[PDB]
């Protein structure tokens, strides 16, 4: 054995400090393993405290550690398995196959901490992903190589949205994907595992076109923090070394922020505003910066974000808010109105919604939608008390058009056939631009309002008009 | 006679409404101001408690 | 070629000499290495570790000198030589920095070879005093019609760009940079504003987009972009505006003009919080570092307008502050609002309502005001301020049986508001700002229906160019509107409106 043997000195909470013997001190961010009857606890060295005492964060349960129990050093940051043999595994924070397909047949391991690609490396891009979801396509399209971000509330139908997105985007995407789950419920986990086994994305006879890194919220406070990192490294291997495009997806990334709050507190750093870690900015930065479209390849993150108590002024959603390219804020109110997807049309902004980028026609149609809806929102107060009994002829037309546009957003989804039962609908990008254009022009202002509820394109609006006619 | 009385009443009524609303603005303004102060203090105490340890 | 350059480089490193002072890290945690040693260390001096990371020594504590690491934690490891660089934080400054994207240290991150610089100047030097400063007196035309008329911006006076989160705040700023191309290109050296944009805490992808956009509008050639990206370590982020100010000083001192746009000071604040709390310096209000008012005030007062004694330089500044949910009572916004000398308040609702730039006319103020504004533009847009004021007040009355007077206001007001929109990422010359605004002011465009206002605008410009580019040239060069010029203009507008 190595003369690198440490004896645990304090099993505190997750913080467990080890007291290595003379000159050999494992460097900050390396990974220590303590052989245990459980298996291997991996502890990440996180401070050096002087006098040959390192202070490490546990990544597995700390119960049963016996003070003074010998600690071996791996010698580098938690080293995952990476490969094309990582497709169709479910690997956990410490990178062990937790799906019991037997040993991951990896050729390489890589560190979980690797510096983001330099300023020189960055390369601008702007290509338009076709979500196939009406609200998304028209009013804030997503872009390939971007950092798409599914910001939304607590239980505002986040799961439904994510499920639809996986169905569309994943199948469409050419490259592999890594679906990485940071701290989401194991009920949700099993559903996702099952769902993509059914959809054949994970084909355990064939070769899966996706990998999984599920760390779930029953895992020790430390592990939740660096589980996100574990996932990043699988994506990096694909992006760089294997040169293919990727489509990393992480869920819910607020949980990454939240996780960081916990291990900050335990490490004993004086808590900052609204209890977030002092390292709040830089921790967001390390995750976000790493995932970007280099000249090597392209990785398009789609990150769910959970807005605690539906207040997006809270420091944790707000910190995340900056980094992501194409925000879509799913709001509770819009959900309550019955509009599914619940994306709030007046709050979704994409930075690649620019007139040149999306084309002049797309731009004009979408600009007109935004103004029409926004006016309606402004008028909402007047309508509430005074009534529509002093709203002008123009205003009455604006209310009517806006109400029609407002409910034109709802579209039944393919995974909402068990949540609804109206067959899912995916409209083309071109079709969405056209269909909304017609509505705005007032070409279908003769159609009754309920025929815009849960329909596809304009053709469907006409079809529902006939249905009502009967 | 009626139409004039009606519109005259509506003017009178909406005028009294504006006054009543003003009073509510002032009352809730004081509540707002206090509430704002309280949040700053309460938050501050939490930070202090942490540092003190 | 490249081989020759490498051969030059190996030759270009020489053997060293005995290096005074050393430390051994006592404990390194949290990016706050605390080193025991460094007997004589100047406060805030740059110290270089064995590993190769650089740090500065913010806390000189009674027995240990607390270096803050400018890179990843992993680099330094407990006990290891900590060399004393011996020069307090300084960054290369010079005329030569024009056109290079440089990081906080000053190293070229654009990869266009070594930064040629004419001095290295310290990054904490104190602001111009009472007698050095002479009051603002030279317009800076940002080229956005709304900024230039509604809220004039003059040389050497900081004015905030405080607005709601990701309402394309940066766009309003970037527009200013583009318009400076018009004056810049020429040969009048008492007209060139050499802008420096300081991107603090923005993702590397965003700053790459910035770089490309500037190159696209052929604007890198009077731009220096100090970029300390989100990835970069919290000390680098901390020193990023301070460093930037020093880059600006070369311009100010040498007597050019320049505008440094600190984007966004809201993130600067967050970085200072991270440093202070991690160094265990006492916490303070809203968990922001105790002296946070003092930090922001130091940065923003380096901007000034030098007296004619001191070479008549300037250093306009434009901090950008991100208002979290528009709560302008928040501690970091409130401090900055006090420090600054003006505000432009971009409102999210307006942005949504299609008014882009989304300057809320009511809640913006210019405190240096009429000192700026081209004399011509001042004359024909005093009215514009007053008209819009009425339109705001009479706005809510737009919900019946309305007086003719009220209706007149509404027609004029709606048309003006529509008129002041400016297509994103394109500036508009001052010589065409004065004509366009003239039309609205004189009420010629009151008759034109709202949908055609936009079409009219472009048409008016082409019409002005064809019919009387003599008129335009006179407006541009004379820069003051004489009654005879206003006469010609009235005629021109009449002719244009008729067609």
């Amino acid at each position: 054995s190595t003369p690198i043997t440490g004896k645990v000195t304090a099993v505190i909470g997750a913080i467990v400090d080890v007291h290595f013997e003379q000159s050999e001190l494992p460097a900050i961010l390396n990974a220590l393993e303590i052989k245990t009857p459980q298996g291997k606890l991996v502890l990440e060295v996180a401070q050096h405290l002087g006098e040959n005492t390192v202070r490490t964060i546990a990544m597995d349960g700390t119960e049963g550690l016996v003070r003074g129990e010998k600690v071996l050093d791996t010698g580098g940051p938690i080293s995952v398995p990476v490969g094309r043999e990582t497709l169709g595994r479910i690997i956990n924070v410490i990178g062990e196959p937790i799906d019991e397909r037997g040993p991951i047949k990896s050729k390489l391991r890589k560190p979980i901490h690797a510096d983001p690609p330099s300023f020189a490396e960055q390369s601008t891009s702007a290509e338009i992903l076709e979500t196939g979801i009406k609200v998304v396509d028209l009013l804030a399209p997503y872009a390939r190589g971007g950092k798409i971000g599914l910001f939304g509330g607590a239980g505002v139908g986040k799961t439904v949205f994510i499920q639809e997105l996986i169905n569309n985007i994943a199948k469409a995407h050419g490259g592999f994907s890594v679906f990485t789950g940071v701290g989401e419920r194991t009920r949700e986990g099993n559903d996702l595992y099952r769902e993509m086994k059914e959809t054949g994305v994970i084909n355990l006879e064939g070769e899966s076109k996706v990998a999984l890194v599920f760390g779930q919220m029953n895992e020790p406070p430390g592990a939740r923090a660096r589980v996100a990192l574990t996932g990043l490294t699988i994506a990096e291997y694909f992006r760089d070394e294997e040169g293919q495009d990727v489509l990393l997806f992480i869920d819910n990334i607020f949980r990454f922020t939240q996780a960081g709050s916990e291990v900050s507190a335990l490490l004993g750093r004086i808590p900052s505003a609204v209890g977030y870690q002092p390292t709040l900015a830089t921790d967001m930065g390390l995750l976000q910066e790493r995932i970007t479209t280099t000249k090597k390849g392209s990785v398009t993150s789609v990150q769910a974000v959970y807005v605690p108590a539906d207040d997006l002024t809270d420091p944790a959603p707000a910190t995340t808010f900056a980094h992501l390219d194409a925000t879509t804020v799913l709001s509770r109110g819009i959900s309550e109105l019955g509009i599914y997807p619940a994306v709030d049309p007046l709050d979704s902004k994409s930075r690649l919604l620019d007139a040149a980028v999306v084309g002049q026609e797309h731009y004009d149609v979408a600009s007109k939608v935004q103004e029409t809806l926004q006016t309606y929102k402004s008028l909402q107060d007047i309508i509430a008390i005074l009534g529509m009994d002093e709203l002008s002829e123009q205003d009455k037309l604006t209310v009517e058009r806006a109400r029609k546009i407002q409910r034109f957003l709802s579209q039944p989804f393919a995974v909402a056939e068990v949540f609804t039962g109206i067959p899912g609908k995916l409209v083309r990008l071109k079709d969405t631009v056209a269909s909304f254009k017609a509505v705005l022009e007032g070409k279908y202002d003769n159609i009754p309002e309920h025929a815009f509820y849960m329909v596809g394109g304009i053709e469907d609006v006409v079809a529902k008009a006939e249905k009502l006619a009967a | 006679q009626g139409y004039a009385a009606e519109i005259s009443a509506r003017r009178n009524a909406m005028d009294n409404a504006s006054k009543n609303a003003g009073d509510m603005i002032n009352r809730y303004s004081i509540l707002y101001n206090r509430t704002r102060q309280a949040v700053i203090t309460n938050e501050l105490v939490d930070i202090i408690t942490g540092a003190s340890s | 070629e490249v081989s020759s350059i490498l051969e030059e480089r190996i030759k270009g490193v020489s053997d060293e000499a005995n290096l005074n002072e050393t430390g051994r890290v006592l404990a390194v945690g949290d990016g706050i290495a605390r080193v025991f040693g460094l007997n004589n260390i100047q406060a805030e001096e740059l110290v270089e570790f064995s590993s190769g990371v650089k740090g500065m020594a913010l806390n000189l504590e009674p027995g240990q000198v607390g270096i803050v690491l400018f890179g990843s934690d992993r680099l330094v490891k407990e006990g290891e030589l900590v060399k004393r660089t011996g020069n307090i934080v300084d960054v290369p400054v010079g005329p030569g920095l024009l056109g290079r994207v440089v990081d906080a240290l000053g190293n070229p991150i654009d990869g266009k070879g070594p930064i040629d610089a004419a001095g290295r100047s310290r990054a904490q030097v104190k602001a111009p005093g009472i007698l050095p400063r002479r009051s603002v007196h030279e317009p800076v035309q940002t080229g956005l019609k709304a900024v230039d008329a509604l809220v004039p911006i003059g040389r050497g006076q900081r004015e905030l760009i405080i607005g709601d989160r990701q309402t394309g705040k940066t766009a309003v700023a970037l527009d200013t940079i583009l318009n400076q191309k018009r004056w810049n290109n020429g040969s009048d050296e008492s007209k060139k504003l050499y802008c420096v944009y300081v991107a603090v805490g923005q993702k590397r992808s965003t700053v790459a987009q910035l770089v490309q956009t500037l190159e696209q509008h052929d604007a890198m050639k009077y731009s220096i972009i100090v970029a300390a990206t989100a990835s970069e370590a919290a000390p680098l982020q901390y020193l990023a505006p301070f460093t930037a100010a020093s880059i600006g000083e070369w311009f100010r001192d040498n007597g050019k003009h320049a505008l440094i746009v600190y984007d966004d000071l809201s993130k600067q604040a967050v970085a200072y919080r991270q440093l202070s709390l991690l160094l265990r310096r006492p916490p303070g209000r809203e968990a922001y570092p105790g002296d946070v008012f003092y930090l922001h005030s130091r940065l923003l007062e380096r901007a000034a307008k030098l007296s004619e004694k001191e070479g008549s330089g300037s250093l306009t500044a434009l901090p950008v502050i991100e208002t979290q949910g528009g709560d302008v009572s928040a501690y970091i916004p409130t401090n900055v609002i006090s420090i600054t000398d003006g505000q432009i308040f971009l409102e999210a609702e307006l942005f949504y309502k299609g008014i882009r730039p989304a300057i809320n006319v009511g809640l913006s103020v210019s405190r240096v005001g009429s000192a700026a504004q081209v004399k011509a533009l001042k004359q024909v847009a005093g009215s514009l301020k007053l008209f819009l004021a009425q339109y705001r007040e009479v706005a809510a009355f737009a919900q019946s049986d309305l007086d003719a007077s009220t209706k007149q206001t509404l027609v004029r007001g709606e048309r003006l508001t529509q008129l002041l929109k400016q297509n994103q990422y394109s500036p508009l010359a001052t010589e065409e700002q004065v004509p366009l605004i003239y039309a609205g002011v004189n009420g010629h465009l009151d008759g034109i229906e709202l949908s055609r206002i936009g079409e009219f605008e472009s048409s008016f410009l082409s019409y002005l160019k064809s019919n009387h580019n003599e008129l335009l040239t006179e407006i541009r060069e004379k820069g003051e509107l004489s009654k005879e010029l206003l006469a010609s203009l009235k005629s021109a507008t009449e002719s244009f409106v008729a067609t």
